RNA sequence: GUCAUGGAGGUAGAGCACUGUUUGGACUAGGGGCCCUUCUCGGGUUACCGAAUUCAGAUAAACUCCGAAUGCCAUGUACUU
RNA sequence: CUGGGGCGGUCGCCUCCUAAAGAGUAACGGAGGCGCCCAAAGGUUCCCUCAGAAUGGAUGGAAAUCAUUCGCAGAGUGUAAAGGCACAAGGGAGCUUGACUGCGAGACUGACAAGUCGAGCAGGGACGAAAGUCGGGCUUAGUGAUCCGGUGGUUCCGCAUGG
RNA sequence: CUGGUAGUUAUGGCGAGAAGGUCACACCCGUUCCCAUACCGAACACGGUAGUUAAGCUUCUCUGCGCCAAUGGUAGUUGGGGGCUUCCCCCUGCGAGAGUAGGUCGCUGCCGGG
């Protein structure tokens, strides 16, 4: 009666803290906001975080419990 | 001893590495039976050990069972090949790790405590030490 | 619930497919949609 | 029964506004505070965390009003002016959590009437 | 207060018949009867069963 | 206006002098009176509610708000939404008017009364006057109505203790 | 490849903050035994049951207030290859 | 397919555990869902805060609707589960149809076929005072290629030429 | 000193106690006007300043709850070795969670009035 599972969706970080990215680079794939859109970062319809401009990726604490990812030129 | 209900009917066997994380110092009683090596203790063995203890004390003093058989185990019948999914739940066990105090007694003199506990130890599949608070 | 096509009242063409529950919306749906032919918003009605 | 703290619940609404609106050096925030008596405007940079232009209902300049709305129009007129002098054009209006209606509206309408582009 | 939603709030005088006391208190249901007390500020009138002053538990 | 005046003339000091309050601000006042009907039968027939609203309106001189159920209960045969009972909140002058008509004209139309039932304070400072029937209120006329429903009258005070509340309701005239 | 630096990630361990499983004690609303006018409504009774409440104590692949070693991604004007 | 084969069960998609703290990872391993729904349950503007308990109170009961107090969430989120969400992503109301047309730097995923995200540009709009947000829905299932047929459109072709 | 508005993982919160006020800020008074309530001028909005620090606010005090937090030890574990092996031991490096000594009743801006 078991024997089922969905295809794995390859979630998680796609670029490293300190790595240079081009505009549109997906930074994080996620369900909901495990990580929040920081500065120069957008949240897509499926919660995907992407760089809005070229620059360097920085994963940062938001405050105590939450986390954000930013892109600094 | 059986859980009134369980979230999952089937459960990994697990492992028994390391010293018991809790219940290593005798807490409610004067004397305790301490597991020296690890083992699964079945509910049938806990009962056999309890009745042996309690009978010798002659409904005197108190007996705390400090282990509970939370974990189900399954078996396949004889004449059944491998596969076709996990077997039916057969029994209930408490994985006892080394250092875990399994039984505690109070309200009897040392001599009677120490005898009731050796009588219990002979029903358990694990090497035991008697320890006092 | 059914697939629906909205026809442009001016353009004539129907380049908008939608869906509706036809029990709850038995009438023909009317939406204002951009008509690419006319390059402006026009009333579109279910066929 | 407990009286509601009007400013506490106001400050809650202000947070909801400041969620979308924040001053920048190129384009600062025109924030309004409204009391039972008098009104106050500050043009702020949240990036630097510094108030540029500012104006109250109790500055030595313009101390003659008929109604609190007229009073609040004088403030807009003055904060617009004081901002233009400092050399800042495009702001974003921060309702401060107040309904964009009576006074705060009249402060904006007025500021907007002078050289401030929102 | 919204308009054209609630009925009239119009003031009206209540008077107990027995003790013959009078007091103003706005209410619905006019009845259209003149009053003696403060007739200049004319209000309707309502004849009433024993009030607090009359009722024996109170007095 | 007959009762509020009185509350501002010769209750405030009298009541401040009884408890010895530091400021007149501490003096208990009545915030709101809230009448609630509780038409549960309405789950069967909606027209029964229409009457229960119209009659309640006349009592308060202020159209009520038809309260809608919160959770689904099979026992009462009730489901999310569906109107059950009407609320109406009296504040200011139009409230004191009611309180007056409740303590002056309305209550001595019942068969009997003990008084300010000590058992009927919430323990915070607010009083709930349990009204048996609706023919107690003179703006009702039972020869123009079908069913009695009943009523529930909640009096919310600024008072901190039932003791402080009790004195205020007493000196306002409530039995 | 190593060094240095930054980062994502919840395993081992641990813990009980949540969810499930669970022991003992104290408390305490009910229900069930036992007589009474009684409608066993409520008393006088209670370790026959029992839901919360706390105190102490356990437990978890599909629990987590926590959380490694490693491994992984990257940066370097570092040293080797 | 299959701890020989048959019989039984299963076959695509989504969520979790197995899965060894990136990603991925098997078994006729352990658990559940899907083959839709919604004209608002979409967009935007504004406003809001839930479960439960205690106490008091007509019908009214353990439990309906009032009122106060305590309550980080013990609720809710169309629907499984996980991850999220109280500046709400939860709940009201007003106006609406962006559940737009042309696209798309660049990324993810990936044998291929496919799948996913996307700033920004142009056209013309909705809401908003503005800032701005809007190319459906908290997110991740709700689907099926080609060939062949049907219907609508069409500044394309039309077997000497016009059709 | 106080009002406004920011930053900062609550060392910033909660709770308890005290003091303060015409300069603000509040509550507060009123509904004619703009604008409001699915009923309610409660709120929102508008116009006021008789009354009051009671509350919010501000300042001060405290460690009851929370929060922060070493050192040491221990669990675990990379690499290298051994055993009698449900598992356990040794070497090297890393090193928790709990508990604890301790810390905390914030700190750091800019603008207006005084
Ligand atoms: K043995
Ligand atoms: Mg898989
Ligand atoms: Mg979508
Ligand atoms: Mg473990
Ligand atoms: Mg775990
Ligand atoms: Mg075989
Ligand atoms: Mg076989
Ligand atoms: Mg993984
Ligand atoms: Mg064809
Ligand atoms: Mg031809």
């Amino acid at each position: 009666s078991n024997g089922r599972d969905s295809e794995s969706k390859r979630l998680g970080a796609k670029r490293a803290d300190g790595q240079f990215v081009t505009g549109g680079s997906i930074l994080y794939r996620q369900r909901g906001t495990k990580i929040y859109p920081g500065t120069n970062v957008g949240r897509g319809g499926d919660d995907t975080l992407f760089a809005k401009t070229d620059g360097v990726v920085r994963f940062e604490r938001m405050g105590r419990d939450k986390k954000k990812v930013s892109v600094y030129p | 001893l059986v859980p009134k209900r369980v979230k999952y009917r089937r459960e990994f066997r697990g492992n028994m590495r390391g010293r018991a994380k809790g219940g290593t110092e005798v807490a409610f009683g004067e004397y305790g039976l301490q597991a020296v090596e690890a083992s699964w203790i079945t509910n049938r063995q806990i009962e056999a050990a309890r009745i042996a203890m309690t009978r010798y004390m002659k409904r005197g003093g108190k007996v705390w069972i400090k282990i509970f058989p939370h974990k189900s185990y399954t078996s396949k019948p004889i004449g059944v090949r491998m596969g076709k999914g996990k077997g039916a739940p057969e029994g209930w066990v408490s994985p006892v790790k080394r250092g875990k105090i399994m039984f505690e007694i109070a309200g009897v003199p040392e001599d009677v405590a120490r005898e009731a506990l050796r009588l219990a130890a002979h029903k358990l599949p694990v090497k035991t030490k008697i320890v006092k608070r | 619930r059914v697939n629906i096509t909205l026809e442009c009242t001016e353009c004539g063409d129907r380049n908008y497919i939608t869906t509706k529950n036809k029990r709850e919306n038995p009438e023909r749906i009317e939406l204002k949609k951009y008509c690419p032919r006319l390059r402006r918003v026009t009333l579109h009605r279910e066929t | 029964i407990t009286k509601i703290d009007k400013n506490k619940v106001r400050k809650k609404r202000h947070a909801r506004v400041r969620s979308k609106i924040s001053g920048t050096e190129s384009r600062p925030r025109l924030n309004v505070f409204r009391s039972n008596k008098n009104i106050y405007a500050q043009i702020i940079d949240d990036v630097n965390g510094v108030t540029l232009a500012s104006a109250s209902n109790l500055d030595k300049d313009f101390g003659s009003a008929e109604s609190k709305v007229d009073a609040a129009s004088k403030v807009g007129e003055l904060v617009a002016k004081r901002a233009s002098e400092k050399g800042i054009t495009s702001v974003t209006f921060d309702r401060g959590g107040y309904l964009y209606h009576g006074r705060v509206k009249a402060l904006a309408e007025a500021a907007r009437e002078n050289g401030l582009e929102f | 207060m919204k308009t054209g939603i609630h009925p009239e709030y119009r003031p009206v005088v209540f008077v107990d018949t027995s003790t013959d006391f009078k007091f103003l208190s706005g209410s619905t249901k006019s009845s259209s009867e003149t009053i003696k007390w403060e007739d200049g500020n004319e209000y309707p009138l309502l004849r009433v069963e024993i009030s607090s002053d009359s009722h024996p538990f109170y007095t | 206006n007959r009762l509020k005046d009185q509350y501002l003339k010769e209750i405030v000091p009298a009541l401040m002098s009884k408890f010895n309050y530091d400021s007149v601000m501490e003096v208990p006042k009545i915030d709101k009176i809230v009448i609630n009907t509780g038409v549960g039968d309405a789950t069967a027939n909606a027209k029964v509610l229409d009457s229960a609203v119209e009659e309640l309106a006349l009592i308060t001189g202020q159209k009520p708000v038809i309260t809608k159920a919160k959770n689904s209960i099979a026992g009462f045969r009730l489901r999310e939404g569906m109107p059950i009972g009407a609320k109406v909140t009296l504040r200011g002058e139009r409230m004191y008017d009611f309180l007056d008509k409740l303590v002056t004209v309305s209550l001595p139309r019942v068969r009997d009364f003990r008084g300010v039932s000590k058992k009927a304070f919430d323990g915070r400072g607010n009083y709930t006057l349990g009204v048996r029937e609706q023919l107690i209120f003179p703006e009702i006329d039972y020869d123009q109505v079908s069913k009695v429903r009943g009523m529930d009258v909640v009096i919310v005070t600024t008072a901190k203790s039932d003791e402080e509340s009790h004195e205020l309701l007493t000196q306002l005239g409530m039995p």
